This record gives C-alpha cells, structure tokens and sequence, in this order.
C-alpha cells in the first residue's frame, strides 16, 4: 500500500524541507528530504513547500537565508546531509532552523549512522524529531501497520502483512487458505496476536515477527478471537464464545493462565485497553443494539458508556485514555466517531461507506480504519480532528483489519 | 438448497419453511450416529467483524437446538460462525445481505 491524500493539507503549517546535501557522485541512495516532507504532510499538520518554489536550496544551517522563508510565511526550515562511511553505512544528519522570530537559530539537530537498508528509518527519525520539536506531540513516523489482504483466488487468498506506516517495507507475516482476523500488536512491537480459521475453526495465536514463532493461545469450541495486549506487557484480553455467547477473558502471558472477566448471556467482545492495564472498553449487546461498555478486569459490573446514534461498537482507547474512537451506526450507515471519555461528547470523523475497525496511531492524532469502496474493503486514514483524510490503496486485493503499531521502545 | 437456513436482519429463529429441510438432516443424523454435522453461521456486512461473529452463532445455534429437539445427540453437531468473513455473494443491498444471512449444514 501507499498513502494517497484526499484532503486537508492546504490548511497545514507551512514549512520548508530542503533536499539533503549528498557527499558523492550522482543521486543519493535515498531522498531523505522527500521522506521528511511526505511524513510531515501525512501527519495532517504541515504543508511542505513544493520543490518548484523553494527560494534557495541550502545544504547547512549557515546557508539558510531566513528572510527568503519569512517572505513566504514559513517559520522553519529543515536542511540536512547524507554522507557515506568506509564500512558501507551512511550518516544522515538534519538541522531544523528557525526562520521566524529567532532567524537562523538551530532549534534541533541530529545525525544517525545507518546501513543502506535503514535509510528510510533515518528519514523517519528526523521527521519524528522535527515534528515533536514544532508541535510538542511525539512523532509516529517510525511506526508500522498490520493489515489483512484478501486476494481473488489462489491456494492462500488471505495474508496478514506488516509494513511501515506509509506502506514501504511490506512483508508477509502469515498466509492462509481461510480467513484471518483482528491482528493486535504487543506493546514491545515484537509480536502480533491474530485469529485464523485455517484449522476449520477459529484459533487465536501469537506470532513473533522476527522468526515466525507461533504460540497457540486458545482454540476452544466456537469462537476464539478479538485479541488486545495490555500496555504493560503482562496480559492478553480476548473473547471466547464456548459458554454460548461471547465473553471476555484475560491471559497472563508469563504463566498462560486464563481468567474469565465477563459471564453474561449477552455477547461481549472487541476489548480495548485503557492505559492502566486494568480497565477495558468493549462491545456488549446487553442493552439491545451493541454499545460500548467499560469494566475493570478485577471486579465490578460493566458500565455502559455510549449513547451516540442508535448503536456503537468496536472501540479503540487512546494512549492517554482521554478519548476513544469507535464505529457508530444509524440509520443504515456506520462511521468512525470520537468520544471524549470525560465529557461524553462525540464527533463523527468519517463519511466513507461501511466504516470499521478503527485503530489510533500511538500519538492519538490519526486513525487508520477500513471501509468499502466498490465491491471490496480498503484502508482509510482520518485525523482525530476530522480535517485530514487519506487512503492506503493497494495494487491487488481487498485490504482490511488494520492495526497501528506502538511507538518504538530489499528493506530500504 | 436443502442444506441452508436463511434469516431476516437481526433474526436467528428457525422459520417453518426450513422445518422439513432440517427434519431430513435430523433423520439422517439419528439413523447414522457416527456422522457429525457442522453448522456454519454467517452475518451480512453491516456491523463489525468480531461482533458479527455473534449473529452467525445465534443462527448456527438455532439449527443445533432444532436438531437436538428432533433427537439428535449434541455430540453429532458442531457450530462454527464465520461472522461476515465469508459472504456467499458480493454487494451492498438487501439482495446480497439476504443471501449472506444464513446457516449452512455441511458434513465434513
């Protein structure tokens, strides 16, 4: 997949991102300035100046002419250098230069030594530092996404894949003849839990990405699914329907001990953790149509928390616990909505068709989700203020079940 | 067509028109105690994947309870809900949705 932006950039903060200086003949091994500009645009917060229009192309902070940029309403410029090392690695350095009220002052700078295969990563690190310095929000440019691609035909039509957040460096985690569901990231970013029907029924598993190792979590009769790792690394929440309806369970990852959290005759599924690793939001149909409820895993009756439209489900709680996104339905349409968890206020974010499975970026500023376009599923992005909208189109196959990775604690 | 029960939106009850159909399966299962039926339950696309598993389950469980009421042993019936993961037909109108809200009896 790759990001295609549909709306929201024009209003963004103007910024200058200059092509990086290259200490060699011909083209640089990677366009680091291009990566930084794309990342900042993808955040929905910045409007990098077009290359046709750069007033100068300085290769260092000292070469910046602040007046050329203030004349364009640009208060910051990113410059940088890529240089080769004798061991075959590269240095990627950037400087962020104030071109507003402190003209010529360097606000931030760094240099990274990386192998050729990690040059995009170096670009994303620069983007993360620039983004955080200017906005005060931690950058998510070094994150990855997981998603399921379903092709037409073949012995293994279902693939769970992982890529960088912008689509690059895609790889296949697992191929299957039968549906795959609901990938979930461990907080250390090393594992995905997911559901597979390849055995003839559902099984919930955890796969280690680096080596493909698979741990079986649950394959009780009926459904085993809807995983979510606790932020503290200790637990996996999930839903089982062996009792006759979906209910919530938690596994202590160290011991493998499973404890039942809900025992309703209603269906209770789609758990998502609060930052404390003790409370879950989840979908229950206890009240009739699905709504989102919250419960502490240690005790107490679930409490209904949603009243928007006619029905609400499939929530994702933000990393700070201040809000959630969810799928809100009525009458006959379903969209991604954001609910403030202190006030109960709601804002509908999307207007696409059959919106589902929203997942927040770890800085809480962006939502990846899936919708229907023509006859098949696709991936969408919407900012949490609703202003920025983009897609992640694929060349082949339907794309669904996206999940945004945590922050960090042929490849290029 | 002699092995599929169809359902209305958010409904999971066995309609009279499928009684005869299911009676034939019950007869077979009673007469052949070694055979097991798998009831595969499905939902239409409206909703979300993990929740919609429950709509398929309610449909598949209704078939199971009907068969058990006709003397079939509980150990000759399994249910597997695919929620909205395995549509019979593609489309975004009731023509498609009605075709997709189903429980399918298969001898695997």
């Amino acid at each position: 997949v790759r990001i295609v932006i549909d709306s929201g950039v024009d209003s963004g903060r103007p910024i200058g991102v200059v092509p990086f200086q290259w200490a060699g003949p011909g083209a640089a091994p990677e366009d680091i300035g291009g990566i930084v500009a794309a990342d900042l645009r993808n955040s929905g917060k910045f409007n990098p100046l077009d290359r046709a229009r750069l007033p100068q192309q300085p290769g260092s902070a000292q070469e910046v002419q602040p007046a050329a940029w203030s004349a364009l309403g640009i208060d910051a410029v990113v410059v940088g250098q890529v240089t080769p090392n004798p061991d075959g690695s590269y240095n990627v350095a950037y400087q962020l230069v104030d071109t507003g009220g402190a003209p010529g002052t360097v606000l931030a700078q760094n240099s990274y030594k990386v192998n050729k295969q990690w040059l995009r990563y170096a670009g994303h690190t620069a983007s993360d530092e620039v983004f955080e310095k200017l906005t005060g929000i931690k950058g998510a440019f070094r994150t990855r996404i997981a998603y399921v691609v379903q092709t037409n035909g073949g012995q293994f039509p279902y693939e769970l894949r992982v890529s960088d957040y912008d689509g690059y460096n895609q790889f296949v985690v697992h191929r299957s003849p039968q549906p795959l569901m609901s990938p979930a990231w461990s907080p250390d970013g090393s594992k995905l839990a997911y559901v597979t029907f390849e055995s003839g029924r559902s099984a919930l598993v955890i796969q280690t990405l680096a080596n493909g190792a698979v741990r079986q979590v649950a394959s009780f009769p009926r459904h085993n699914g809807a995983p979510a790792f606790s932020p503290d690394g200790s637990k996996l929440a999930f839903a089982l329907s062996k009792t006759g309806s979906l209910n919530l369970y938690v596994m202590d990852l160290a011991s493998g001990q499973i404890r039942q959290v809900t025992d309703g005759r209603s269906n209770n599924t789609e758990p998502t953790w609060f930052p404390d690793s003790q409370n879950l939001a989840f979908t229950s149909d206890q009240a009739g149509r699905p709504q989102v409820y919250k419960v502490n895993i240690n005790g107490g009756a679930p409490q209904r928390i949603t009243w928007e439209g006619s029905q609400n489900q499939d929530a994702d709680v933000s990393s700070d616990g201040k809000f959630m996104v969810m799928v809100s339905s009525n009458g006959g349409q379903q969209h991604i909505a954001k609910q403030d968890l202190a006030t109960g206020g709601v804002q509908v974010l999307s207007s696409t068709f059959l919106d589902e499975t929203p997942s927040l970026a770890p800085n809480g500023t962006m939502v990846i989700y899936s919708s229907s376009q023509g006859m098949g599923s696709v991936l969408n992005l919407v900012s949490t203020d609703g202003r920025f909208k983009a897609r992640l189109p694929a060349t082949d196959g339907q794309v669904k079940f996206p999940a945004w990775s945590p922050y960090l604690h042929h490849h290029h | 067509q002699n092995n599929i029960v169809y359902f209305d939106l958010d409904k999971y009850d066995i309609r009279s028109d499928f009684a005869q159909m299911l009676d034939a399966h019950a007869n077979f299962l009673r007469s052949n105690p070694s055979y097991k039926v798998t009831v595969e339950g499905h939902a239409d696309e409206r909703g979300t994947p993990e929740y919609n598993i429950s709509l398929g389950e309610r449909r598949a469980n209704a078939v199971k309870m009907y068969l058990q009421g006709k003397g079939v042993s509980a150990d000759q019936i399994s249910i597997v809900s695919y929620g909205k993961e395995k549509p019979a037909v593609l489309g975004h109108d009731e023509a498609a949705y009605s075709k997709n809200r189903r429980a399918v009896l298969v001898y695997l």
